[PDB]
This record gives C-alpha cells, sequence and structure tokens, in this order.
C-alpha cells in the first residue's frame, strides 16, 4: 500500500507482493506435451487420471455427490520412462498451469520466509486454477527422520505441514493439484491416510512388450 | 554484465511507460516493461540487467 | 418555462454528484499536508524529562516531551508517538498487539464442529474434560485447592484428523483459536523472536478463553540435533521462554496451550516432565462403535441409492479413524463417476473399504 515518504500516510493502494514475485516458482503456462506424445506409459496414465484428473474435471459432480475431492497424489517409483514427461502431459490435458517448485529453495536457512513461500504458491495456484504444483525432490519437504535430528530438520517439517493444512482447508474444491516425485519413497509424517492430503500413492512399474513397442514407434 | 538482482537505486529518467526497477527486500520500485533503446536505460545505482524475479532490465548493456 | 423546470432538477443532480467526488480528491491533498509520525515503545522511563524510547527505525534515543501529551497514560512498555524532526513525545498511544496472519493466524472459533466429528469419540471426551470444564467454571477447581490444568499434548498421527479435533474444541467454547507456525516464532533478529511469544500470551489473556495450538513441536522444543549446534540454539532461546511463562507468577487456566507433534521422540525432556505438560492425550485405535458412527456420518452428507449397512463396513476395517474412512468414501465414488452417476450402491461400499485396507495397513 502506497505511503508518503515524509508525510507517512496512505494516499493509494498498490497491488499485492511479499518478497520477490515467483521467486521459488517456475511458470510454464500449459506444456506442449500430450498423451499422443507420451505413450506406452498407459497404465501409469490410468492411475494418474483416476486420482487427480477426474476430481478436477467433474468438480461439480463431486459437489452434488457430496463427497470431497482429493487434490493430491504422491508418486514414487522409477523415472527413466518419462515420469516428468507424463506429469507435463497431465498438465496439458487438464489445462493446468504447470509450476515447477523446487523443494531446496524453500528450505531457507532464514526465518519462516520459507513458510510464506508455501502460502504464496497456494495463492497463485488458486488464482491460476486448474494448476499442478510439481515438486522437484521430496528431500526437503521431507526426510525429517524420527530421531532427535528431526530438531535440525524443522524447516522441511514446516513447509510440508502448511501445504497439507492448506489443501485440506479447501479439499472439497479441486483447483490445485500437488504432485511430488522421487525415485523412491522416503520417511515422512503421516499423509497417505487422508483424502485432502496426498491421498493417492501411485507406483511406476516397468514396461512390457506392448509398452516398449509404442515407445519405439 | 553479471547480476543476481537489479538495483537502480533512484531512476529519474527512463501499465507503464517509464522504468523504475529496484529489486531488494527493504524497498521496491516495480515496472513491468523493459526494452528502452533510448535512453538505453541502465545507469543509476548499478547492478542492472535481468532479475531473479523477472521484472528485468531487458537489453541495456 | 416547463422545460427549464425539467432541466433545473436534472442539472442540479449533474452537479451534486460531481461536487462530492470533487471535494474528496481536494481532501487527499489536504491529508498529504496532515502528516503522520512514527511510533516507538518506551524501554524505560528515567525521569519525567528523560526517557529511553526505541524508535522502530532502529536505534535508542533519550527523549524529552513536547506539546499535546497526557502524563497519566504514560507507563513503561507502552507505545508512544515521536516527532520526525524533534524526536520527542508528541502524544501517547495505547499499546497494540497487532493482529496478524503471518506469525500467529487467529480464527475466532473453529471452522468444524465438535459433535459432528463424533466417531472420534474417545479423543473428543478427554479433550472436553481437560478444556471446557475449567474454562466455563474456574469456581470448582478453585474450591478444591488444586490448580486448573496446564498444557495438553496430542500425540500420534496428525493425518488421522488430529487437526480437525483442535479446531472443533475451539468452536464449542467460543474460544479464540490461535494457530502458530513453530518456525515462524524463527526470526533472525534481536528479540523479534522474544516479542512474538510475549504478544501471543498477552493477547491470549485479553482474548481468553483461548486455545494456543503449537504445530509440530521440534523446532521450538527440540532436544538438540546431536548435542551439537548449528541453529539449534535458536530452538533453545524459544523453548526457555515457554518454560519461563509456565514457571512464572502467571498461571495457565483461562489460556490453554495444546502442543502437537507426530512423535514424542523430539520433544524436550523439560516438556515431558509434569508441570509444563501434565495432560498427555494419545490418539487410539477406535472401537467397533467409533467406526460405525463415522461411516454413517460420512455417507449422510453423501448421495446414495439404497440404505447402506454401515455394520459390514466396520467389519471390513479394524481400527480406521475418520481420515482413512474418508478415502473409502471417495473410492466408491470413483466407480460411480465411471458408472455415470452421483449415487453409490451398498455393493460399491463393500469393495471400497477393502481396497483401501489392502493398499496400506
Amino acid at each position: 500500500v502506497g505511503v508518503n515518504k515524509d508525510s507517512y500516510l496512505i494516499l493509494d493502494t498498490l497491488p499485492s507482493e511479499f518478497d520477490s514475485r515467483v521467486k521459488a516458482m517456475e511458470v510454464d503456462e500449459k506444456p506442449t506435451e500430450t498423451y499422443s506424445d507420451v505413450g506406452g506409459l498407459d497404465k501409469q496414465i490410468e492411475e494418474l487420471v483416476e486420482a487427480i484428473v477426474l476430481p478436477m474435471k467433474r468438480a461439480d459432480k463431486f459437489k452434488d455427490m457430496g463427497i470431497r475431492a482429493p487434490k493430491g497424489a504422491l508418486m514414487y517409483g522409477p523415472p527413466g520412462t518419462g515420469k516428468t514427461l507424463l506429469a507435463r502431459a497431465c498438465a496439458a490435458q487438464t489445462n493446468a498451469t504447470f509450476l515447477k517448485l523446487a523443494a531446496p529453495q524453500l528450505v531457507q536457512m532464514y526465518i519462516g520466509e520459507g513458510a510464506k513461500l508455501v502460502r504464496d504458491a497456494f495463492a497463485l495456484a488458486k488464482e491460476k486454477a486448474p494448476t499442478i504444483i510439481f515438486i522437484d525432490e521430496l528431500d526437503a519437504i521431507g526426510t525429517k527422520r524420527f530421531d532427535s535430528e528431526k530438531s535440525g530438520d524443522r524447516e522441511v517439517q514446516r513447509t510440508m505441514l502448511e501445504l497439507l493444512n492448506q489443501l485440506d482447508g479447501f479439499s472439497s474444491d479441486d483447483r490445485v493439484k500437488v504432485l511430488a516425485a522421487t525415485n523412491r519413497v522416503d520417511v515422512l509424517d503421516p499423509a497417505l491416510l487422508r483424502s485432502g492430503r496426498l491421498d493417492r500413492k501411485i507406483e511406476f512399474p516397468l514396461p512390457s512388450e506392448d509398452s516398449r513397442a509404442q515407445i519405439l514407434q | 554484465h553479471p547480476l543476481q538482482v537489479a538495483r537502480c537505486t533512484k531512476i529519474i529518467k527512463g501499465e507503464d511507460a517509464k522504468y523504475v526497477i529496484n529489486l531488494k527486500q527493504i524497498a521496491k520500485f516495480v515496472v513491468g516493461l523493459g526494452e528502452r533503446v533510448s535512453p538505453t536505460d541502465i545507469e543509476e545505482g548499478m547492478r542492472v540487467g535481468v532479475d531473479r524475479s523477472k521484472y528485468n532490465i531487458e537489453l541495456p548493456l | 418555462h416547463r422545460r427549464y423546470d425539467d432541466q433545473l432538477k436534472q442539472r442540479r443532480q449533474n452537479i451534486r454528484d460531481l461536487e462530492k467526488l470533487y471535494d474528496k480528491t481536494e481532501n487527499d491533498i489536504k491529508a498529504l499536508q496532515s502528516i503522520g509520525q512514527l511510533i516507538g515503545e518506551v524501554m524505560k522511563e528515567l525521569s519525567e524529562e528523560k526517557y529511553i524510547v526505541k524508535a522502530s527505525s532502529g536505534p535508542r534515543y533519550i527523549v524529552g516531551v513536547r506539546n499535546s501529551v497526557d502524563r497519566s497514560k504514560l507507563k513503561k512498555g507502552v507505545r508512544v508517538t515521536l516527532d520526525i524532526t524533534t524526536l520527542t513525545i508528541m502524544r501517547i498511544l495505547p499499546r497494540e498487539t497487532d493482529p496478524l496472519v503471518y506469525n500467529m493466524t487467529s480464527f475466532e472459533q473453529g471452522e468444524i464442529t465438535f459433535d459432528g466429528i463424533g466417531g472420534l469419540t474417545e479423543q473428543i471426551r478427554e479433550l472436553r474434560e481437560v478444556i471446557e470444564l475449567p474454562l466455563k467454571n474456574p469456581e470448582i477447581f478453585q474450591r478444591v485447592g488444586i490448580k486448573p490444568p496446564k498444557g495438553v499434548l496430542l500425540y500420534g498421527p496428525p493425518g488421522t484428523g488430529k487437526t480437525l479435533l483442535a479446531k472443533a474444541v475451539a468452536a464449542t467454547i467460543g474460544a479464540n483459536f490461535i494457530f502458530s507456525p513453530a518456525s515462524g516464532i524463527v526470526d533472525k533478529y534481536i528479540g523479534e523472536s522474544a516479542r512474538i511469544i510475549r504478544e501471543m500470551f498477552a493477547y491470549a489473556k485479553e482474548h481468553e478463553p483461548c486455545i494456543i495450538f503449537m504445530d509440530e513441536v521440534d523446532a521450538i522444543g527440540g532436544r538438540r540435533f546431536s548435542e551439537g549446534t548449528s541453529a539449534d540454539r535458536e530452538i533453545q532461546r524459544t523453548l526457555m521462554e515457554l518454560l519461563t511463562q509456565m514457571d512464572g507468577f502467571d498461571n495457565l487456566g483461562q489460556t490453554k496451550i495444546i502442543m502437537a507433534t507426530n512423535r514424542p521422540d523430539t520433544l524436550d525432556p523439560a516438556l515431558l516432565r509434569p508441570g509444563r505438560l501434565d495432560r498427555k492425550v494419545e490418539i487410539p485405535l477406535p472401537n467397533e462403535a467409533g467406526r460405525l458412527e463415522i461411516f454413517k456420518i460420512h455417507t449422510a452428507k453423501v448421495k446414495k441409492t439404497g440404505e447402506f449397512d454401515f455394520e459390514a463396513a466396520v467389519k471390513m476395517s479394524d481400527g480406521f479413524n475418520g481420515a482413512d474412512i474418508r478415502n473409502c468414501a471417495t473410492e466408491a465414488g470413483f466407480f460411480a463417476i465411471r458408472d455415470d452417476r452421483d449415487h453409490i450402491n451398498p455393493d460399491d461400499l463393500m469393495k471400497a473399504v477393502r481396497k483401501v485396507a489392502e493398499v496400506k495397513k
């Protein structure tokens, strides 16, 4: 809000902003990929569609049915098959804004600022809806252990907790999706037990003869 | 020019139709539109060019 | 004649409407010459002619007084107003908490009901009996001569609907719900971190009854990383302040603090000792009775063909709390989006509870 330099008084209000705008976030409005570009990954398309895409599309239907919408999935399992490529495909298909948010950038050595970053992510994500927040790593919104070194790993407990608290806050409405990706599942706080958190736990298997052949074509 | 945020700490010369760009925690001056083949922008309190927030000194020096 | 009368009423409107907008813009220049002045807070009063005040622009100054003050609203630790060019006490202000949403997000009441989340029954009752009864009636605790309860811990999964319970207790008392981000209590400046604990408590006393809810306590109540330090002294600075308020002359009974963490194995030994937490509620396995109530409640807001036998559904689980039960609901719903309907059979419901059980514990 716009304050006088030496008269200290609000003449006018200026648009919102807190820190730099899109500081930890990459913005890519609508990937160029399709499930006609990425193909042979078909079974991983089925899982993915039932967890996120159908609650987004048919949001109204979830409201009338009068269940709440799951907003989240967690993927683990091997990439090197086009895990990243599938994520962007889903993004293209639903017409979501793809936001690559890197978990190490939050994890700041400075106070809280990281907490604020998690909130800003939701805030823009809710304005841009549909949106997939695609989280590079899981090692810095997680890996907090259960020992007394979970003390040191505070910054990572706090970024995560907030993002979940915020999703269940708004679980009935499907606007924002959260996807985390890793090679393999890590130690985390319980969150796989709840619709409004990252309910869904999706496995990547390996290809088979039909799948290799499509991938070759 | 290297730089990790732009910081022209004044800007008398130069949506928007003039630059006032200064990327810092303690204050902010924000203009969305770069370019400026005349005056050729830059000058001022010198770290200048593109921003790690994308307001951007686009193409003076 | 007649037309002048039509236009006279009309152009007097075409004025009146401009005049008010137009007077207001002229008032913006007048306000621009009606200047503001900065606030600081009195560190301590030396004399009625010498004070130490900390201006909010940073340094400390010795100031005297100037025109337009009261001397009976003066005290240590009140905020005052100081001149831009004379740096003296021009007027005296109340002191203000500042309501925030950044380092203390306050939600008067909770946004989810306590009676509606029943089937989480055991936890609900323990929480009522520690919280509700002293808050409404201090008088009973006072007559016996044993103090009202201090601090409560919820421990066990946050994802089973712990969070729901905390909001829900706040809703029935009409208490002020104070949600705290523990990391946000981690500013890297002199005393900002002291200041937040202090503000949070002062405001709790004014706005009492209140729930002060501490989200994952390991960061304001660690144990140390390895006995070593990197940043785990900020954690100690925080933690001594909470122990001090407790130990103090100020007593917890209309301000209640509730700590939450998944694991009790990164709580400090100080807290685990009675008298900084004394009540420790654990999140249990349900009854057969608990599961039924929660299945019935979840499918009541839901649209369905057929009466549902919740009793089978309960058998098909073994100790699902409300969050686990919700995954089963949506699962059934997925075959219904496919079957191109907003209704679900009994038949869907049996399959659904079992697929969720198998994919975890």
